[PDB]
């Protein structure tokens, strides 16, 4: 059905090992939402890609989005760490 | 308008310079802190231009820099600061081994003070540099400056007992005068004198600190009245008296007038005050004197000069900490500015309530629109055409975003800074001046002349509120409104005797005495 429990957002930019994710939870802010030291899980078909948050706020927004819309910051920057095998 | 959400969820007042936001803030503060309805109010105002003291004549304590008639004197003891803020204030942020040397000296002086004076719950084990324990700064300056210039009488050993002083200048610790030492010369014929071998590279910072100590502009820092430190490390009063005078007086509103303070340290001092208040109201959150049992509100003026996007000051950290954590410990906030585009978006977005006055340009309107959470297209298009004194209240403290007219304050309570008037001074006829007197005052660095009469007894009565005179000195003293007191010198008895018997109190003063006799404002 809808986005189940433990849902944050969708990937919207890949630079190899620097993922940028757009938040979907409007005003949850409370397991707390992704902090700086928190981990996130990205499942790809069968395996889960684990990553660590690195930047939250205006630091994760792409350069051109800031020039276009500098008042909305709902982005986080994830750096991939490792993957879970079989 | 809800008041619990107005304090716990913070607020903000934004408008143009012509919108009269000062009157709105004054009316709001007077309404919230009413004696009849809220006998236990608690408000702190960080006035910058000193334009709120006039509005509250006898309803609020005022802590200015230079008291004249009834205002107190603002004084922040230097030993209440932490190590980093003290370094940033005095030395400007040294980064070499001099920082380590100064930290070690602070630790040694604090240990000696603890040994001399007993303190509760503090011992040699639980003492930190952060601990607010009084200690002498003049002694530290004397020691560090003598350990860098004075030359030992005997070479090889540079102990203090080998002082090679030419005799004359013993030097004083309380005073800034340094001692004199004989020059270093190890040549044959005369005695061999060697300079100190432990001198660090802190000659210039110590000279700067000596200049700061000798500067009268830092009396509130280094010469606290009841919190001055002797050489043995003892003060007349303690920090509890300061805290009680700040947030425990019988008056609901306390105003800090920071107009006369230096412009290069205002941010640091605001950060210092914010940190002290937050710590004091945080560590005692169970006692009835804490914030939880008596919430406190902080009003900050001209927030755009310190809460910029890339501001590197200390006040921004304190403001962020209050905005993020005051909802639990009961510490509110209320930002007032006339340039919303300069305030950090991440800070402006967390303000619960917005009092949007008339804004002229488009950047401020766009920023306000972007930093709002409840918008009606009908009302928000009315922003550039709002009447003076009218506000649009928006946020969590109201059921609906409504357009209100703030109730005007009672008569005689209109805020107005005592800015000197261009027309009056510029239109007056030019008179002779005393170049020698002003040169002497500039050399002395004092604002009080020598011909000032001490204790003239005045009598009750452009307006004149009191009149005093003396026959021995023949100097007239006329007291105007707003606390102004003047002293005209060398006046015959006939003039003031006729003035006292005149029809009114004035007019004739401006006719004959206003611009003929040399005066001196006190």
């Amino acid at each position: 059905m809808t986005e189940a429990s433990t849902y944050i957002g969708t990937v919207q930019d890949v630079n190899g090992a620097n993922i940028r994710v757009v938040l979907d939870i409007n005003t949850i802010s409370s397991y707390r939402i992704g902090q700086i030291g928190s981990f996130v899980r990205i499942p790809i078909g069968y395996i889960n890609l684990f990553g660590i948050v690195s930047q939250v706020g205006a630091g994760a927004v792409p350069d051109k989005l800031l020039e276009v819309e500098p008042y909305g910051h709902r982005w986080i920057s994830v750096q991939l760490v490792g993957e879970e095998g079989i | 308008v809800n008041i619990d959400t107005l304090v716990t969820r913070h607020s903000a007042v934004l408008g143009s310079t012509g919108s009269g936001k000062s009157t709105t803030v004054t009316s709001i503060l007077q309404r919230i802190s009413d004696m009849s309805q809220f006998p236990s109010a608690r408000i702190i105002v960080f006035d910058i231009h000193g334009e709120y003291a006039a509005a509250f004549k006898g309803k609020a304590k005022v802590y200015k820099v230079t008291p004249s008639n009834n205002e107190l004197k603002l004084s922040i003891p230097y030993w209440a600061l932490t190590c980093d803020e003290f370094l940033s204030v005095a030395f400007g942020g040294l980064e070499g081994s001099g920082r380590n040397a100064l930290i070690d000296k602070i630790y040694e002086l604090k240990l000696q003070t603890l040994k001399r004076q007993e303190y509760e719950g503090i011992n040699e084990d639980s003492l930190t540099v952060d601990t607010p324990i009084p200690f002498s700064i003049h002694k530290l300056w004397f020691d560090l400056y003598r350990a860098e210039i004075s030359t030992h009488y005997v070479q090889g050993s540079h102990s203090e007992e080998n002082e090679a002083l030419l005799l004359v200048q013993k030097g004083d610790s309380l005073k800034v005068v340094p001692p004199i030492y004989m020059p270093h010369t190890q040549a044959q014929g005369a005695t061999k004198i060697y300079l100190s071998n432990r001198g660090k590279n802190i000659r210039k910072p110590l000279e700067g600190l000596a200049s700061l100590l000798k500067d009268p502009r830092y009396e509130f820092l280094f010469n606290a009245d009841d919190w001055s430190v002797n050489l043995d490390g003892k003060t007349n009063k303690d920090l509890d008296a300061l805290l009680e005078t700040w947030v425990g007086s019988e008056e609901s509103i306390s105003i800090f007038d920071l107009s006369g303070m230096p412009s290069s340290i205002l941010d640091t001092l605001i950060g210092i005050l914010i940190r002290i208040l937050y710590d004091s109201l945080f560590w005692s959150r169970n006692q009835p004197e804490g914030g939880r049992e008596r919430p406190l509100l902080v009003v900050l003026e001209e927030a755009h000069t310190y809460l910029g996007k890339d501001s590197r000051g200390i006040a921004i950290d304190g403001v962020r900490k209050i905005v993020k954590e005051g909802r639990k410990y009961g510490i509110g906030m209320m930002l007032v500015s006339q340039r919303p585009s300069e305030i950090d978006s991440t800070i402006l977005s967390q303000c619960g309530t917005l009092f949007a006055l008339r804004m002229n340009n488009s950047s401020d309107r766009n920023h306000v629109l972007g930093a709002v959470s409840d918008s009606f297209e009908g009302l928000m298009g009315m922003l550039p055409t709002l009447r003076t004194g009218e506000a649009i209240i928006i946020g969590e403290s109201v059921r609906l975003p409504m357009r209100t007219i703030i109730s005007p304050p009672p008569f005689g309570r209109r805020p107005d800074s005592l800015d000197p008037d261009v027309t009056a001074k510029w239109s007056n006829n030019r008179v002779q001046g005393d170049y020698k007197e002003v040169l002497t005052l500039w050399r002395q660095k004092k604002v009080r002349s020598q011909r000032i009469v001490e204790n003239i007894k005045r009598l009750p009565v452009s307006n004149i509120l009191s009149i005093g005179y003396e026959a021995d000195s023949m100097t007239l003293e006329i007291e105007f409104n707003h606390g102004l007191v003047y002293q005209y010198y060398d006046v015959p008895e006939t003039l003031h005797t006729e003035l006292l018997a005149a029809e009114s109190h004035g007019k004739f003063f401006n006719s004959q005495i206003k611009n003929n006799y040399r005066f001196s404002r006190i």
